[PDB]
């Protein structure tokens, strides 16, 4: 009955720690060589 | 006559020999190695400044230097330009950058009478002195370098001479007034000297290097902003001509000033565009002013726009009004 | 099967790697400084991590750390002052160590003649683990390439170094060897004749290593995906980097400096931005000028809030799910704009001051053809107003490079100006860009400009920009920027002498459509040898021996932004039967022109 709900409020909540991740993985200073040496 | 003779035909008979290898076994990177085994130093190095290999160029030139009579090193390497320039440029670089072997530019200049060149050695010499008297006597053999020829090098002696002064008249307002001189611009010493009041001996500075009268009048009316001397901006007002005009003294008051004292020099500007002059008097925070100098050039439009800013009742404006 | 600019950086990032994977175990890792911002744009240091890198030092810092046993060099090795670098610290950490330490140095490009002698005349050369580096352009955008040698100009210019050139050529080889000989090898300009020559002499001595058992299989033949190289030497066209750029890339250069594609900004001390291709908003405002930024800064703005909205209606997962996918492109977009907003915003202040309207009203009656001598006054203004030495010097060298000279009595008195405006001590500024042939008195036999009537004479006569602003049209006033007709859009109704040459090449119908009125061939600089022959420097075509192929466009001793937007707006014109890549030494600007010959001592304290 409800077990095909199930999946699809557990597909769209993955769905959005996807995208709360690719947003974070463009957070503030980008890897580069010089940000490593001060 | 003949000693000689005979090495212009035996070298001309071992670049003979040489020449025949070049076409058998080529090319640059072990051709330039060969020609120098067999002394055939000024091959070596067109070979390889032809390679364009800066790398295969130093090697045969650092051969040289070593080899050679550094005469004839200096003589060798100054046919070709691309050797030179090198020789040159390590001569600034042997540390790297910083340290120097002056002695090798001097030395180098003098044989080929680059004057320019080596008087600029000197100049350079002249920056790196704590002292102005040791900073003044690198200045001397500069301008004794170019002391012969005389002529083209006119500029340049006056430059000099004009600097010796400059830093000799540096040193005195230290030892009279207390504060930095030492290094500053005939423009920037000018400036510092009227912003701190001595405005009679930035005239003295004017006058000795001969300072172009706009820029003066540039340099004081900036100057006197920094010391707010208002007075004095008053009273070079007094006169009819200026040869920046008056619209420089209009912004400049205007700017970060008082809006009094600014609009004082309308109707001084000669060099203006119509219907400029009340836009003037606006800017200064003057509507009442405004609205009678726009009825003076019957603009009534702007009569009618000044107005309606203030509103027939606000701030009089029948005042506004009354002058129509 | 043509060229592709990501093959290079994947070249560029394997033979680095595999250097690093030689020195077995962890690393501390030593860079050259200017070399650390182009190395950026080939490798992650995420990835030199992977590969073992514990710390990273600049070389010219001095505190190489002994944490790590293997300490790994990477600096260009045709640099003297790099040689003498390394060879000061490996003595600094074997008499200050607490172990042996191995010590590895990879030269970029090669292992040159002169650094062995400064690690020899040291020692050190035993104790050194020596790999070359064959790293020469970095691909900053598909369509650009760039040795980043940020010292090529002075280097080249002032001081008469041919390592530039000898790289470049080199450089270019490798081209050939992956693709096949340039079918035609066409340029203006010494320099770029230099290059030519030594392809030339390369190509040379390939065939005499192979014929003589050197093997190397083969065996160069013409291209198939190049239909030609052009090479323009900086020398000829000077004027251009000079004036004050207006396209929104320029701008920024101008003001805020780009190096290795990312510069600094305070508001977003301060934080660096990253300014290349990716970022889809900047790659449409980067080649426009600068007016029409808000008209497209809106736009964007526009179109955003309204893709924001959007899509909530069919409720079923997917234009949700689809509408979530679409969703951190939009916040990345949000943040892009936020960004060039700002930075819009800081120019628009720059560029609205009395003294940037000033320079800029110098520069456009100079360029349109103006009698300078009408520039004076204003100038004058501006030395006694003190505005910065780089700005009045370009003025000048302005002034000088597109009349040919300045009247004698007019140049006394500039010298006048710059020496008192600014110290004594640019005696030698002034020497400086007299050796640059950028600043020269009328009565210079260096200063005068090729001329068809003025009979014969003159070794390295200068580019006439007098003749060429009519017949090569210079001058475009009916340019509309938001929709440019023309690479005049770039200086705002000022077409770059250097652009318009490469048309003299690739589009001559074009040319002659804005000139007088009304594939294959005719290929090379047929039609327009007279005209070309009033730029400096020589004019050549070599020849060495279907679908659309590639186009280098290569420049000698620096290129502007300007210039590469107005070669991106050809690129877009020609998209169909050709594809455009830009090459250069490195990329350069009025400022750091400037920066070649201004002495810095200053007789203080």
């Amino acid at each position: 009955e409800i077990r095909n709900i199930e999946q699809g409020v557990s597909d769209l909540n993955v769905l959005f720690q996807q995208v709360a991740q690719l947003v974070a993985e463009q957070g503030e200073v980008l890897d580069t060589i010089e940000r490593n040496v001060e | 006559s003949f000693e000689v003779i005979a090495r212009t035909a035996y070298e001309e008979g071992r670049t003979r020999l040489a020449t025949e290898l070049l076409n058998h076994e080529p090319r640059a990177g072990r051709q330039v190695p060969l020609l120098l085994s067999m002394e055939e130093d000024e091959l070596a190095l067109d070979k390889a400044i032809e390679s364009g290999d800066t790398d295969l160029i130093y090697f045969v030139i650092h051969q040289l230097r070593r080899k050679l009579p550094l005469a004839s090193f200096f003589r060798v390497v100054s046919s070709r330009p691309t050797a030179s320039a090198m020789v040159e440029a390590l001569a600034r670089n042997s540390d790297g950058d910083g340290n120097e072997d002056t002695a090798l530019l001097k030395d180098l200049y003098y044989q080929d009478d680059r004057r320019l060149d080596g008087a600029s050695v000197f100049i350079r010499e002249a920056l790196q002195q704590p002292e102005t008297r040791t900073a003044s006597d690198k200045l001397d053999l500069a301008a004794n370098l170019l002391q012969g020829n005389q002529k083209e090098h006119v500029f340049e002696l006056g430059a000099l001479k004009e600097a010796k002064m400059l830093l000799r008249m540096q040193e005195t307002f230290e030892r009279d007034l207390t504060d930095s001189f030492v290094g500053l611009s005939v423009n920037q010493t000018m400036f510092k000297l009227i912003k701190l009041g001595y405005h009679g001996r930035a005239k003295k500075i004017q006058s000795e290097f001969k300072v172009p009268e706009r820029v003066a009048w540039w340099i004081r009316l900036q100057a006197l902003v920094a010391k707010r001397d208002w007075n004095e901006i008053e009273e070079i007002s007094r006169q009819r001509k200026s040869p920046i005009g008056w619209e420089p003294f209009f912004n400049q008051v205007l700017q970060a000033g008082n809006p009094r004292l600014a609009a004082t020099f309308i109707p001084k500007c000669t060099n203006l565009e119509p219907g400029q002059t009340i836009t003037m008097y606006e800017k200064c925070g003057m509507r009442v002013k405004a609205a009678e100098e726009a009825v003076r050039l019957k603009d009534t439009e702007a009569w009618n726009r000044l107005l309606e800013a203030a509103g027939r009742n606000t701030a009089e404006g029948r005042e506004i009004e009354r002058l129509g | 099967a043509g060229f592709d600019a990501e093959q290079v950086r994947d070249k560029a990032r394997k033979d680095l790697l595999h250097l690093l994977e030689g020195v077995r175990g962890k690393k501390n890792l030593v860079i050259e400084k200017d070399l650390a911002g182009p190395l950026g744009v080939i490798v992650k240091a995420s990835t030199l991590r992977d590969y073992g890198v514990d710390n990273f030092f600049f070389l010219e810092n001095k505190n190489t750390g002994t944490s790590q046993r293997n300490i790994v060099f990477i600096a260009r090795g045709e640099s003297v002052r790099n040689a003498h670098a390394i060879a000061a610290q490996i003595k600094r950490i074997q008499r200050e160590s607490q172990t042996s330490h191995d010590f590895h140095i990879f030269w970029v490009p090669r292992r040159t003649l002169f650094s062995d002698k400064v690690l020899e005349e040291a020692g050190v050369l035993g104790d050194a683990n020596i790999s070359e580096l064959p790293l020469y352009f970095f691909p900053l955008e598909r369509d650009v390439l760039s040795l980043e040698l940020n010292d090529s100009f002075r280097d080249l210019y002032l001081a008469k170094d041919p390592t530039p050139v000898f790289l470049l050529s080199r450089a270019l080889m490798g081209i050939q060897k992956k693709h096949g000989l340039f079918p035609r090898i066409i340029g203006k300009g010494e320099n770029a004749k230099r290059v030519a020559d030594l392809l030339s002499r390369m190509r040379q001595e390939l065939l005499a290593g192979e014929e003589a058992g050197e093997s190397d299989r083969a065996g160069l033949s013409p291209s198939t995906t190049i239909e030609s190289v052009i090479i323009i030497d900086r020398e000829v066209d000077f004027v251009t980097p000079l004036l004050t750029q207006l396209t929104y890339e320029g701008l920024i250069d101008e003001y805020f400096g780009i190096q290795n594609n990312q510069t600094d900004v305070d508001a977003v001390r301060k934080r660096k931005i990253q300014l290349d291709g990716s970022d889809s908003l900047y790659s449409q405002l980067r080649d426009a000028n600068f007016a029409i930024v808000g008209s497209l800064l809106n736009t964007v703005a526009r179109r955003l809030k309204s893709d924001y909205e959007s899509r909530h209606n069919t409720k079923t997962t997917a234009e949700l799910k689809e509408f979530v996918k679409k969703l951190p492109g939009y916040q990345a977009e949000q943040q892009s704009l936020k960004i060039h907003s700002n930075i819009a915003e800081e120019i628009i202040n720059y560029t609205r001051t009395e003294i940037f309207n000033k320079l800029l009203e110098v520069q456009q009656n100079l360029a349109a053809g103006a009698d300078p001598s009408s520039q004076f006054d204003s100038i004058e203004e501006l030395v006694a107003r003190d505005t910065p030495l780089p700005q009045v010097l370009r003025l000048l060298c302005l002034y000088s490079c597109i009349s040919g000279g300045i009247k004698t009595k007019e140049l006394d008195h500039f010298r006048r100006l710059v020496l008192q405006g600014y110290g004594h001590q640019h005696l030698l500024t002034l020497h400086n860009l007299e050796r640059l042939q950028m600043f020269l008195s009328k009565s210079s036999p260096l200063a005068s400009m090729i001329t068809m009537s003025g009979s014969s004479g003159g070794p390295d006569q200068k580019t006439n920009y007098t003749y060429l602003r009519k017949q090569l049209r210079l001058i475009v006033d009916e340019v509309n920027e938001q929709d440019p007709n023309d690479i005049a859009y770039v200086y705002s109704g000022y077409a770059p002498l250097s652009i318009r040459l490469v048309q003299c090449v690739l589009q001559k119908q074009y040319l002659l459509s804005i000139t007088k009125g009304s594939g294959g061939g005719a290929q090379g600089w047929k039609g327009f040898e007279e005209i070309v022959k009033h730029a400096r420097g020589p004019t050549f075509d070599e020849i060495q021996k279907g679908d659309k192929k590639t186009v280098f466009v290569v420049f000698v001793g620096g290129i502007t932004f300007t210039e590469i937007a107005a070669l991106r707006f050809i690129a877009k014109q020609e998209e169909a039967r050709r594809n455009i890549v830009i090459c250069t030494t490195s990329i350069i600007n009025g400022n750091r022109m400037m920066n070649a010959a201004i002495e810095t001592a200053t007789f203080e304290k």
